[PDB]
RNA sequence: GGCUAAUCCCCCAUGUGGACCCGCCCCUUGGGGUGUGUCCAAAGGGCUUUGCCCGCUUCCGGAUGGGCCCGCGUCCCAUCAGCUAGUUGGUGGGGUAAUGGCCCACCAAGGCGACGACGGGUAGCCGGUCUGAGAGGAUGGCCGGCCACAGGGGCACUGAGACACGGGCCCCACUCCUACGGGAGGCAGCAGUUAGGAAUCUUCCGCAAUGGGCGCAAGCCUGACGGAGCGACGCCGCUUGGAGGAAGAAGCCCUUCGGGGUGUAAACUCCUGAACCCGGGACGAAACCCCCGACGAGGGGACUGACGGUACCGGGGUAAUAGCGCCGGCCAACUCCGUGCCAGCAGCCGCGGUAAUACGGAGGGCGCGAGCGUUACCCGGAUUCACUGGGCGUAAAGGGCGUGUAGGCGGCCUGGGGCGUCCCAUGUGAAAGACCACGGCUCAACCGUGGGGGAGCGUGGGAUACGCUCAGGCUAGACG
RNA sequence: AUGCGCGCUAGGUCUCUGGGUCUCCUGGGGGCCGAAGCUAACGCGUUAAGCGCGCCGCCUGGGGAGUACGGCCGCAAGGC
């Protein structure tokens, strides 16, 4: 089966492309809780259809480019910009913590 | 430590150091004495005990205990290292393989002699 | 091309044999498609060779090879025989 | 806040048992009266009723205790000898159906909450359905 | 190869009659009267209550010793047995007395126990018609003991034969007196067992 | 510079079919069909030559082998915190079997990072192994799978397939040849030599077996392989005798001078018969080939051994190797003598400066036994990194205090969803190993046959308590 | 020498401070004895060191040493 996964497309910036945003819960192999992973997957976009904070899902396919490996599938969810909002500021956070 | 905790951190698995660089890893290894000496043993005891500073195929130095009664050695002799220490003499970390290389077997040990590398005693 | 052989899987002067469907480019005691049968030399037991044919022909008919010998057990055990 | 609401039942429980209470208000819950279900069932509880207590709803559980004793201490054998929670929020615990416990060799239980419902062990495993383990008790 | 030498002493040692020494560790001369007391010269002296250890130790000694066995067999046997399904004591005895030279001797083909490993050795014995040299060997409930008609004259051989006559054997077994050959029906049990051991003891020995 | 053959190279021909641009239908990423237009095939050889075999060409399919891609898993240091220029995406392009910054031009300015990016250190990874009650720790030698390298670095060519260990070009180090110009090499293939090291084998036999290349075969090749040699390196089996035999010979040890000890141990009596010497003497091996039938099937039917005159069978036959550690407690085993803070022992506690069960011998004892000790290393013990399974008033351990970001965690009721969770089904979990069962070598070690298990992941179906989520209520928390 | 939050588990006694029907009861804070329980002991004990759940900080033999090197901060002192 081709993979699909779902995410929110936390930037659009780049021509033809957006990057979704995949959680996954998972129980941790040692002291068992759930713990939740993220990962961005760089994913082809052909028309310009998806914006940010929207919520799509990605399907396994022909590499576009070096990193992208993925196709958005479908719209699940319009406009959930918290996700976003998070993922934005997780990052905005990185201006702290250096030298 | 919470789980939490203990996933974000997580448990420190502990090292240990080697007691002896006879290294390379190796279980014995060989080498040249310099200096052969008599020394003088820590707090509780009292003697005179028969160590030879060594220089080793390792480019290593160390002093090696001279296990057994009598002994042959001289400073430039070649010599084979066991490892094992002695608690009461410091600075010693190996000790002497007799019946090897150089160190011979004690003369008229009867008894223990696997170690001590003296032969077998003949017989009528 | 594939192949069907003897492989060696007895130990030292006590050989047995397995006699299986393999690539003959791998080695002779290695990774092989399937097993179809054994082989016993010395024959020290009632069944020193046994083949499940039906696999045999199957494989017969996508067109692996076999040995001499292999092909000696086989019609021994009748993938062959028509009648 | 109540963090966890089930262990501070089993929690409200085992204190007012080690007491010798006649009685417990613990706050209430579909979920707790279910957990009390079983332990009625099972033979820890003498059983348990809902009340209002200032308009906000409870349940007594009320307890059983052995006879009084003899010598120094005479104080009644304990019925549950000991209660523990187990999936708690923050690590919690699921169990295949080959995973779901004996519980000191049988003499005690362990409720587990399943697909099916709320469970003991041999209930499950003769039922056949794995779940979230909350408890254990003898 | 095994322990070659005094026996009687062993005798000694554990302190009580294993006998293997055969006739006359039945006729009063085995030393264990009259010198019941253990070797050396503190033999005499007072004994020292024994570590727990020292107990389990001298109990396993005890079942080895009568057996002649090496150690290395006799644990690799242990491991064995536990292994194998169902109460390991049990397990165990049985597995011994398995042993074809001892089942040799159980027979009364020889008066030892030692005797009889030098009978499967040279292969006086067959079993099921196959002649066996290896005293090591295992005999399962069925098999058929022989002395080997090549040797069934020997002089040894009838010797013990002619004082067997009428004796019981042991009911795991059955004999043929004349006959010389006899069959090995069932694996024996602890009850089924004489043994002046207690297994449970042996165990532990090897719990550590 | 000249000669000539071909299954070597080239041009027309035929087009079953196929390639390609453009149209159309279906399909849905470049899958399949289709219609015109252009382009593309081939080699002959052997026979008993009128017919067969060995080949050749295009195409469709099968099969086995692989290329590339993705989810997830995969050591240490945060005293490594920022990293990034083909770097991230885009059009168009080159290359390839094939997607791709794989490469190029041009355009945009992104991409990654505390969920550890970048950096440094170590490291082939896995099946499995060792250890552990388990969870887990440790490891990856031999056997199997995959990777990578073939003196160091770069690069292509040939080809179905390589960027190629016994192919090639070039730079570099080293060795050897050198008419001083210039050349020749590449055991991390089997043996072997040298060095280094604590240490690691024969410059053997053989193509008989199995396998592989070429060949119609006959056959040739094969240091794959199958054997033998070497070394207690490990595992398993086996011998150094059995029964009798003293109220217990001498010697050696201690004595309370009565004796206790070694110890049935020996001597000797009887019996068996390791080694060893004659005689037979293998399976491993029925195909390829041979004839019948039609070169099928089927049927018959002869050659073919390295190991080896070894295994084994039958025959005769001799009492025929014992060593090592330990004996203060942990720990099974005790006494005199000798030494006198010496000589020494020692894993930890710690013995020895006069009566030492600790040192050095002797007698006796315990443990193992063709072994037994030592050292190195790993797990264990060690619940001493605590998931199972620890702690922090005084023992090591609560941050000087707060605000609050990421993050973790979340009251009561109802409903949708089914992401976690659970169950069923099936796919996968190669073989070896591991467990069970019978079996094969006299047993075992070793081997074979069969069985069963299995975390995890793919797929389909189902459950809805708890967890998540979406929607709606509540007021016991919180705020007003 | 006792991180914050919540629930739960005899009393007694002194006290500060609101509300009450003000022998007393009822919230909130400070002490002392002491159920159960905990603790190596001393002690703790509704102002837990009890019973629980959540989250953060921390520990892993003594000395070398809060030293060395590195980094960060600071005018220096010297801090982390
Ligand atoms: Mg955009
Ligand atoms: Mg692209
Ligand atoms: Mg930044
Ligand atoms: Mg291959
Ligand atoms: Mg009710
Ligand atoms: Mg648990
Ligand atoms: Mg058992
Ligand atoms: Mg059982
Ligand atoms: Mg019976
Ligand atoms: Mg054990
Ligand atoms: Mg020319
Ligand atoms: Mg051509
Ligand atoms: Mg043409
Ligand atoms: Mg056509
Ligand atoms: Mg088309
Ligand atoms: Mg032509
Ligand atoms: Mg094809
Ligand atoms: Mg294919
Ligand atoms: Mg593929
Ligand atoms: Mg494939
Ligand atoms: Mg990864
Ligand atoms: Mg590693
Ligand atoms: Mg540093
Ligand atoms: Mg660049
Ligand atoms: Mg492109
Ligand atoms: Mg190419
Ligand atoms: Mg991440
Ligand atoms: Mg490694
Ligand atoms: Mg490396
Ligand atoms: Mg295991
Ligand atoms: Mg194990
Ligand atoms: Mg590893
Ligand atoms: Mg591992
Ligand atoms: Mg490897
Ligand atoms: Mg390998
Ligand atoms: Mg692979
Ligand atoms: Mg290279
Ligand atoms: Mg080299
Ligand atoms: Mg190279
Ligand atoms: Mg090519
Ligand atoms: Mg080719
Ligand atoms: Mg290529
Ligand atoms: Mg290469
Ligand atoms: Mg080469
Ligand atoms: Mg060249
Ligand atoms: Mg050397
Ligand atoms: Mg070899
Ligand atoms: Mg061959
Ligand atoms: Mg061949
Ligand atoms: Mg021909
Ligand atoms: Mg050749
Ligand atoms: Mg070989
Ligand atoms: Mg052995
Ligand atoms: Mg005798
Ligand atoms: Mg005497
Ligand atoms: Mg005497
Ligand atoms: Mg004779
Ligand atoms: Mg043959
Ligand atoms: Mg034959
Ligand atoms: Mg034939
Ligand atoms: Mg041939
Ligand atoms: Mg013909
Ligand atoms: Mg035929
Ligand atoms: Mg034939
Ligand atoms: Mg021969
Ligand atoms: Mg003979
Ligand atoms: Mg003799
Ligand atoms: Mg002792
Ligand atoms: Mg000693
Ligand atoms: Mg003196
Ligand atoms: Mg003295
Ligand atoms: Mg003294
Ligand atoms: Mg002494
Ligand atoms: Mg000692
Ligand atoms: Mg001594
Ligand atoms: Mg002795
Ligand atoms: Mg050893
Ligand atoms: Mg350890
Ligand atoms: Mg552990
Ligand atoms: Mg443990
Ligand atoms: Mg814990
Ligand atoms: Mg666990
Ligand atoms: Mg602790
Ligand atoms: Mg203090
Ligand atoms: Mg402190
Ligand atoms: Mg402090
Ligand atoms: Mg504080
Ligand atoms: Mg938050
Ligand atoms: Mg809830
Ligand atoms: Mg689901
Ligand atoms: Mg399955
Ligand atoms: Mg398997
Ligand atoms: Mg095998
Ligand atoms: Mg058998
Ligand atoms: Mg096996
Ligand atoms: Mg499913
Ligand atoms: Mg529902
Ligand atoms: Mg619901
Ligand atoms: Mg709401
Ligand atoms: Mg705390
Ligand atoms: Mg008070
Ligand atoms: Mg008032
Ligand atoms: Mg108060
Ligand atoms: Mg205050
Ligand atoms: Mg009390
Ligand atoms: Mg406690
Ligand atoms: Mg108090
Ligand atoms: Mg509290
Ligand atoms: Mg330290
Ligand atoms: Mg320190
Ligand atoms: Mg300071
Ligand atoms: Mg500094
Ligand atoms: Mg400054
Ligand atoms: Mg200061
Ligand atoms: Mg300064
Ligand atoms: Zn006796």
């Amino acid at each position: 089966p081709k993979k699909v996964l779902t995410g929110v497309v936390v930037s659009d910036k780049m021509q033809k492309t957006v990057t979704v945003l995949v959680e996954r819960q998972f129980p941790h192999p040692l002291y068992g809780k759930v713990i939740k992973r993220s990962k961005k997957y760089l994913a082809h976009d052909p028309e310009e259809k998806y914006k940010l904070g929207d919520v799509v899902e990605i399907i396994e396919s022909r590499p576009i480019s070096k990193r992208k490996r993925f196709r958005v599938l479908r719209l699940v969810e319009s406009g959930r910009m918290d996700l976003v909002e998070k993922y934005l500021i997780r990052r905005q956070n990185y201006e702290s913590l250096s030298k | 430590p919470t789980i939490n905790q203990l996933v974000r951190k997580g448990r420190e698995k502990v090292r240990k150091k080697s007691k002896v660089p006879a290294l390379k890893g190796a279980p014995f290894r060989r080498g040249v004495c310099t200096v052969v000496r008599t020394v003088t043993p820590k707090k509780p005891n009292s003697a005179l005990r028969k160590v030879a500073k060594v220089r080793l195929t390792s480019g290593y130095e160390v002093t090696a205990y001279i296990p057994g009664e009598g002994h042959n050695l001289q400073e430039h002799s070649v010599v084979l290292i066991r490892g094992g220490r002695v608690k009461d003499l410091l600075g010693v970390r190996y000790h002497i393989v007799r019946g090897v290389y150089d160190a011979a077997g004690v003369k008229d040990r009867k008894k223990s002699r696997s170690k001590y590398g003296t032969k077998k005693p003949k017989e009528a | 091309m594939v192949k069907i052989r003897l492989a060696r899987f007895g130990s030292k002067h006590n050989p047995h044999y397995r006699i299986v469907v393999t690539d003959a480019r791998r080695k002779r005691d290695g990774k092989y498609i399937e097993k179809i049968g054994y082989y016993d030399p010395r024959k020290t037991t009632p069944d020193w060779l046994k083949v499940d044919v039906e696999r045999a022909r199957y494989w017969l008919s996508v067109g692996a090879q076999p040995t001499d010998t292999a092909r000696r057990l086989l019609r021994q055990a009748g993938v062959f025989r028509q009648e | 806040m109540l963090t966890d609401p089930i262990a501070d039942m089993l929690t409200r429980i085992r204190n007012a048992t080690r007491v010798y209470k006649e009685s417990t208000d613990v706050p209430a819950s579909r979920f707790k009266e279910e957990i009390l279900r079983i332990l009625a069932r099972e033979g820890f509880i003498k059983g348990y009723e809902r009340v209002d207590v200032d308009g906000k709803p409870y349940l007594r559980v009320y307890l059983k205790y052995g006879p009084r004793r003899q010598g120094p201490d005479p104080r009644p054998e304990q019925v549950i000898h000991h209660i523990r929670r187990i999936s708690k929020p923050g690590r919690r615990v699921y169990v295949g159906v080959k995973e779901i416990p004996r519980v000191r060799r049988g003499l005690g239980i362990a409720i587990l909450s399943t697909s099916k419902g709320v469970l003991t062990d041999r209930e499950a495993r003769k039922l056949g359905v794995g779940g979230e383990l909350i408890c254990e008790v003898w | 190869g095994r322990y070659i030498g005094p026996v009687c002493r062993l005798c000694r040692r554990e302190g009580v009659k294993l006998y293997l020494k055969g006739e006359r560790c039945y006729s009063p001369k085995c030393a264990m009267e009259r010198r019941p007391y253990p070797p050396g010269q503190h033999g005499q002296k007072r004994a020292r209550r024994p570590s727990d250890y020292a107990v389990r130790l001298r109990e396993k000694q005890k079942l080895r010793r009568i057996y002649g066995i090496s150690e290395r067999q006799f644990r690799n046997l242990f491991e064995e047995a536990s292994k194998k399904k169902g109460v390991t004591g049990s397990v165990f005895l049985g597995l011994l007395e398995s042993r074809l030279d001892n089942v040799v001797y159980r027979l009364g083909f020889a008066v030892s126990r030692r005797q009889a490993r030098q009978l499967v050795r040279h292969g006086h014995i067959t079993v099921n018609g196959r002649r066996v040299d290896l005293p090591s060997y295992r005999v399962r409930p069925g098999d058929e003991i022989a002395v080997a008609e090549k040797s069934r004259n020997l002089e040894l051989i009838r010797q013990n034969l002619e004082a067997m006559k009428g004796r019981k054997v042991g009911p795991w077994l059955s004999l043929d007196v004349e006959g010389m050959k006899g069959k090995f029906l069932r694996l024996p049990d602890r009850e089924d067992l004489a043994l002046p051991v207690n297994e449970q003891l042996v165990i532990e020995f090897y719990s550590r």
